[PDB]
């Protein structure tokens, strides 16, 4: 659903591929951890490994990000951290 | 390594609000048919004998 | 005295270009062209979608980030050959010509239906301020000379300027519309309606884009030409090779390269396609029709009498 | 407008009383079909009659102004007071092509037709509407023109070149008259359709000529 | 708060910190993003970096952790998700 | 028949609207329980629930009003209390 | 009847859309809770869920709501508390 | 402020608590929208966020709650509405 990004340490690229991998992965997939797995591998793919994702609709996390590789955001109501750590 | 911290919290804010609705102003009245000229009256000038 | 005069002169000095004075767009396209969803999501707001247009105003506000200067964009727009002149006439005067440019939008559900349609509303709103650069009788004309010379020298920035094609004295930048219907033509025709485009793009001098979510040049683009409200030129490269996207910027597009005048029209044009009761008289009633009648009438004939200047 | 809907309802009961007798299509669609084509009639005339007077009969907007920083202040802002005036503007036309009343099941293009038919008028309500905001976009002008608001420092100016007999006389009359002028400042302007008030303004524009008084009279004194 | 571990690839000792940790966290501070920083910034103290700690009540989750120190249970509604990586 | 007004507390226009709807009542029916069904449903449907009306001949009250929503008057030797309570 | 806004921290189009859709409910049903019922679920299928409404003329209330999600007005007596939650 | 449930999707020992809880707000607090407050805060304090309350002589509502966190009832002559959701 419609695409609000609340913060981003991370290249308008990978920004925007972010956001149309999750959009993709909550149009296929209905249970959180198969629409994280989703997100995950398509950047292990084109961006390298170590990536991490968590998707849902009611939790907070404390991480630590490689520099220029974190973002979050909603898809409507249901929220998207993305990052590289490793 | 150049790496960061950071965190997130999905609510963001929780906006809390007290709401009072106003109050309803009612008085106490008599009233009765068979009686005097002042039917009812909550619970010396007398100018008004002076025009006749 | 002095003092008045002090107090006068830099009131009056200053107050040109809290923020500068802003600008304001109009959207040239067609009824229910997807253009709607474009402009109310560029201007970040959820609203539906209307079809119809009938000279509608909307605005919207940004900040700069030292402080919230209010930075107001008005915008219009009209869809359809409906009351052109009537309606694109009023918001559009010479004195303000100077902050006003045009945006063009293409629905891509009928190329056919759409070029008779957007070459009406261009000659309308071409035409118009055309004249209104001295329609008014504005003897200092110097801001008109400004204006001309500016925005014909801004797209041949290489090419030799031969000539002007088309004269053409306000911005202009095209996008198109619900593009997921494009795929789904011949392939003989996306390219003869991609060479459409592009020989659009040239005439008028204005930029191309596609319309997507990771293509973010779409909203930039109409803040460029909406007084860089959205951030400036950022030129790209153009993709009349991979004819996959559609992109242009303006002054690279040179007919032997988009198109490889009248004869490249020509060519486009014939190939896609050449074939381009409330009276209730019927019907009877006595006290119904007289009344309103009467009532027509009366109110009517005492409105005129008005004389209203309008 | 809920005296149009109320009468809408009553039509639709009364055909409600036909249909209920137990009759057939042909019987049911001569009442209501005949009595449609005289509700276009009853309706378009609504619709001309705006299209002549939409202006002049819109809900009312107000507007505050005021003088912050030597700047022109709204609250709202004007942008929005405008923005709500033009939906009024669309509210009304998008009326005569949404009818539900006798015949509601039937086909809602007997109506909506009259607003394209009628579409001459579209000029007529929007060239007003320009002409409105042209003229207050003139007296918004006019009071940021009249008494100028940024009134820049003075002090040096008055120090330097000014308080002899002759020139001061000069100078302090023009104050004074500046005094008389903004004591008349209207305290707002109606116009067909808005209503903003000036009183704000009338206030600063006064205390500026009086901040101007005692300049000139206090280091006169001293001269 | 009554601690019950689903899934772990880490030691008994480093399990048994986990639930008094995020436990003395859950009593302490009462939005997920606090009680997560106060999880990884212990382990970060006394296991070494790089840890990383997500609670919450709804989400799903792909992620890469290093052997042996894994480890997701809840306390009570609220899961808590800990791991080293990087 | 002839309407005065003894008490009130009530607008100016409620009180003639009260007076004439009694009168319309007074004319329709005979019997005071009808009459006063009558005043009572009108006012409920123009000024809101709730109201309550009395009409006879020989009685006395004492009742408890909102206020601007009471009236006591008669229709020759008929009185009618009319209030809001509720 | 008539419709007065005292609280909002809500767009103009839900702002509107809550009075158009009360004034519907307070037309159609007498009883507070099926006026609530007709403006909750409408609220749910325009704007997502999920909606909470109360409708009545005399209670206090001390609520949490979602940012640019909640109004309070009147419609004529009667007050109506719209906000979202969850 | 003799107690009686209505409706309830609660435990018993919180449905006792509530009573007394909301028993307690009464004797303390004149105000309805005080009275609100002190028992939601209550609640969000033992079971957790977040809790809504209601409190008053006139009104209905429609509402969404998560299972086994809901309640209504009377004091006396005063309705109170308890629930969890969000």
């Amino acid at each position: 659903r419609k695409a609000v990004i609340k913060n981003a340490d991370m290249s308008e690229e990978m920004q925007q591929d972010s956001v149309e991998c999750a959009t993709q992965a909550l149009e296929k997939y209905n249970i959180e951890k198969d629409i994280a797995a989703h997100i995950k591998k398509e950047f292990d793919k084109k961006y390298n490994p170590t990536w991490h994702c968590i998707v849902g609709r009611n939790f907070g996390s404390y991480v630590t990000h490689e520099t220029k590789h974190f973002i979050y955001f909603y898809l409507g109501q249901v929220a998207i951290l993305l990052f590289k750590s490793g | 390594k150049n790496t960061k911290q950071a965190y997130v919290q999905c609510n963001e804010d929780n906006v809390e609000r007290d709401i009072q609705t106003e109050e309803i102003e009612t008085r106490e009245v008599w009233t009765q048919h068979p009686g005097e000229s002042t039917v009812v009256s909550g619970g010396t000038s007398d100018a008004v004998v002076m025009p006749k | 005295e002095t003092l008045w005069e002090i107090a006068k002169a830099e009131v009056e000095k200053r107050g040109i270009n809290a923020e500068i004075a802003e600008k304001f767009v109009f959207f040239i396209g067609s009824k229910n062209g997807g253009k709607t969803t474009i402009i109310l999501r560029c201007l970040d707001r959820d609203e539906p979608p209307k079809p119809t247009l009938a000279l509608e105003y909307t605005y919207g506000r940004r900040a700069k980030g030292h402080n919230t200067p209010k930075d107001i964009a008005h915008f219009w727009e009209l869809g359809g050959g409906t009351s052109l002149l009537d309606l694109i006439s009023i918001p559009i005067t010479g004195d303000t010509l100077r902050t006003f440019s045009l945006v063009l939008v293409l629905d891509l559900s009928k190329p056919n239906d759409l070029w008779p349609t957007m070459e009406n509303l261009l000659q309308a709103t071409k035409s118009h301020v055309d004249k209104v650069i001295m329609k008014l009788g504005k003897t200092n004309a110097k801001a008109v000379s400004e204006m001309r010379q500016k925005i014909w020298n801004n797209m041949p920035k290489d090419h030799p300027d031969h000539e002007l094609i088309d004269p053409f004295p306000v911005p202009l930048v095209i996008i198109g519309s619900k593009y997921d219907v494009f795929q789904d033509f011949e392939s003989e025709k996306r390219k003869v309606i991609c060479k459409t485009l592009r020989f659009v793009a040239h005439y008028y001098g204005a930029s191309l884009m596609f319309t997507s979510k990771s293509e973010a040049l779409l909203l930039k683009i109409r803040g460029v030409i909406n007084q860089l409200a959205f951030g400036i030129d950022k030129s790209k490269s153009i993709c009349v090779d991979q004819n996959k996207p559609l992109f242009i910027t303006a002054g690279l597009d040179s007919f032997g390269q988009i198109g490889s005048p009248m004869e490249l029209w020509k060519k486009v044009y014939e190939k896609l396609f050449p074939p381009k009761d409330p009276a209730r008289d019927p019907q009877y009633a006595e006290n119904e029709v007289d009344e309103m009648r009467i009532q027509k009438d009366l109110e009517l004939e005492q409105y005129k009498r008005s004389s209203s200047k309008s | 407008q809920q005296r149009w809907k109320d009468g809408l309802q009553e039509l639709r009961t009364g055909l409600a009383t036909v249909e209920a007798q137990g009759f057939q299509a042909s019987d049911m669609h001569a009442w209501k079909q005949h009595w449609n084509h005289q509700l276009y009639k009853a309706l378009e005339h609504q619709y001309q009659m705006g299209l002549e007077a939409l202006n002049e009969n819109l809900p009312e907007i107000n507007i505050d102004l005021t003088y912050k920083q030597g700047r022109l202040q709204f609250r709202p802002p004007f942008e929005e007071i405008r923005a709500k005036y033009y939906r009024e503007m669309k509210r009304f036309i998008g009326i005569p092509n949404q009818f539900k009343g006798v015949g509601e099941a039937g086909d809602e293009s007997i109506f909506s037709i009259m607003i394209d038919r009628n579409a001459s008028g579209f000029l007529t309500i929007f060239s007003k509407a320009e002409d409105l905001f042209r003229r207050l976009s003139a007296v918004l002008h006019q009071h940021k023109e009249w008494i100028v608001i940024g009134q820049v420092d003075m002090e040096a100016l008055v120090e330097k070149h000014l308080f002899t007999v002759h020139d001061w006389e000069k100078n302090f009359k023009a104050l004074k008259i500046k005094g008389k002028e903004v004591e008349r400042l209207p305290s707002a302007v109606k116009v067909d359709c808005l209503n903003i008030n000036c009183n704000p303004v009338k206030t600063v524009i006064d205390d500026l000529i009086q901040k101007l008084f005692d300049l000139l009279v206090l280091s006169l004194k001293k001269s």
